[PDB]
């Protein structure tokens, strides 16, 4: 059980391996 | 959310002794449980964390242990430096935690210290001056529990009152407390008998120092 | 090495904007995949997080603050920035930052390095000195061991200094930490034990010193009789 919806977007740079955190993940230079 | 207690809140340890305080969580957090020190002063600097691994830097005196609930940090060879405040921190939901209420390690004596008690009337000044406050002293005390319980004529005061106490006496490891009710003249000059009733460990039973308003 | 060093006002009014900074040292804030994050602790009270930000600009904060709270990131000077908006008595508090670590792969939450904090006081009285009124507390006529003080009421800012017979008497003393009252004033009591015998043989001075008034006082504290 983890909370994405906290953040105002989640940077990819910190997804690690988790596939949920890659699916609603926001891609940065 | 997870809600971490703690216990006790104020823990005595004797230098050289080990000092064991506890950290439970409301649900199951695994192994996310961190700890926290706080030497006064100064902010908190990591101690542990996954409930076990001690941070670089960290005297191997401190460690800790638990799983699921039931959390431990335990100081074996208290040394003085080690006097502080001590916080838990589980993160189960990631990114969500919550903080421990926090456990206070202070020096232990060897002879419990009944409060001695003194209770100030306002001062005759003051008074002219529209503003009334009643002060209640505890002299040297050990351990740090104390309750105090104003009475204005035979009525518990509530939160018009506040406090204020010592640091630890690093001779007697004593605690000093004065608490202050605050109160306007007029309100003041309505009643008669004012007490603050002193509870602690080295009173056999709650001691009550009061006054009458213009007696003396 | 990593160091993390908050600046911000010293006091501030009520209903103003509180602003703090952050300054990141010995390191870069985009250098790893780290959270930066203000947490503050009012005295006598627990850690309260306010609000963690990335390089990146991705933020989470505290719900209970978020509709006063702004947090901004200057990767160019190396800074994280807060903003606390309509603030109350409630701000009061040291605010820290802390560098935090948000890992997925081993879950990982936590906060190291902190900064020393930076004390932060609200009050009406902001911008202004206030010097102290010095009441007595006097010995109980019914006085074995005694105790008498001073009530030092209603000053802004801090610090008083107290003595007791310019500094002659110190066994016994505990001048108590200063209360910050309801009225933007603070407060404290110091207060001596001594022998009931010496009462009306010793004369006690207490004396009271607020500096940023040029404000010196010597209340001589005398039983009721």
């Amino acid at each position: 059980d983890f909370h994405f919806e906290v953040f105002n977007f989640v940077p990819c740079s910190i997804c690690s391996n988790n596939p949920t955190c890659w699916a609603i993940c926001k891609r940065i230079p | 959310e997870i809600v971490v207690t703690q216990s006790p809140v104020t823990l005595s340890v004797s230098p050289g002794e080990s000092a064991a305080l506890s950290c439970r969580a409301s649900r199951s957090v695994g192994s996310r449980l961190a700890w926290y020190q706080q030497k006064p002063g100064q902010p908190p600097r990591l101690l542990i964390f996954a409930a076990s691994t001690r941070e670089s830097g960290i005297p191997a005196r401190f460690s800790g242990s638990g799983s699921g609930t039931d959390f431990t940090l335990i100081i074996s060879g208290l040394q003085s430096e080690d006097y502080a405040v001590y916080y838990c921190q589980q993160y189960k939901e990631w990114p969500l935690f919550t903080f421990g209420p926090g456990t206070t390690v202070d020096s232990k004596r060897r002879t419990v210290a009944a409060p001695s008690v003194f209770i100030f009337p306002p001062s005759d000044e003051q008074l002219k001056s529209g503003t009334a406050s009643v002060v209640c002293l505890l002299n040297n005390f050990y351990p740090r529990e104390a309750k105090v319980q104003w009475k204005v004529d035979n009525a518990l005061q509530s939160g018009n009152s506040q406090e204020s106490v010592t640091e630890q006496d690093s001779k007697d490891s004593t605690y000093s407390l004065s608490s202050t009710l605050t109160l306007s003249k007029a309100d003041y000059e309505k009643h008669k008998v004012y007490a603050c009733e002193v509870t602690h460990q080295g009173l056999s039973s709650p001691v009550t120092k009061s006054f009458n308003r213009g007696e003396c | 090495q990593l160091q993390l060093q908050e600046s911000g006002p010293g006091l501030v009014k009520p209903s103003e904007t509180l602003s703090l900074t952050c300054t990141v040292s010995g390191d870069s804030i985009t250098s790893g995949q780290y959270y930066w994050a203000w947490i503050r602790q009012a005295p006598g009270k627990g850690l309260e997080w306010i609000g963690s930000i990335h390089y990146s600009g991705s933020t989470y904060q505290n719900p209970s603050l978020k509709s006063r709270l702004t947090i901004s990131v200057d990767t160019s000077r190396d800074q994280i920035s807060m903003k606390l908006s309509s603030v109350t008595v409630a701000e009061s508090a040291v605010y820290y930052c802390a560098k935090q670590q948000l890992s997925l792969s081993p879950v990982e939450n936590w906060f190291d390095p902190w900064g020393q904090g930076t004390l932060v006081t609200v009050s009406s009285a902001s911008a202004s000195t206030k010097g102290p009124s010095v009441f007595p507390l006097a010995p109980s006529s019914k006085s074995g061991t005694a105790a008498l003080g001073c009530l030092v009421k209603d000053y802004f800012p801090e610090p008083v200094t107290v003595s007791w017979n310019s500094g002659a008497l110190t066994s016994g003393v505990h001048t108590f930490p200063a209360v910050l009252q309801s009225s933007g004033l603070y407060s404290l009591s110091s207060v001596v034990t001594v022998p009931s015998s010496s009462l009306g043989t010793q004369t006690y001075i207490c004396n009271v010193n607020h500096k940023p008034s040029n404000t010196k006082v010597d209340k001589k504290v005398e039983p009721k009789s």
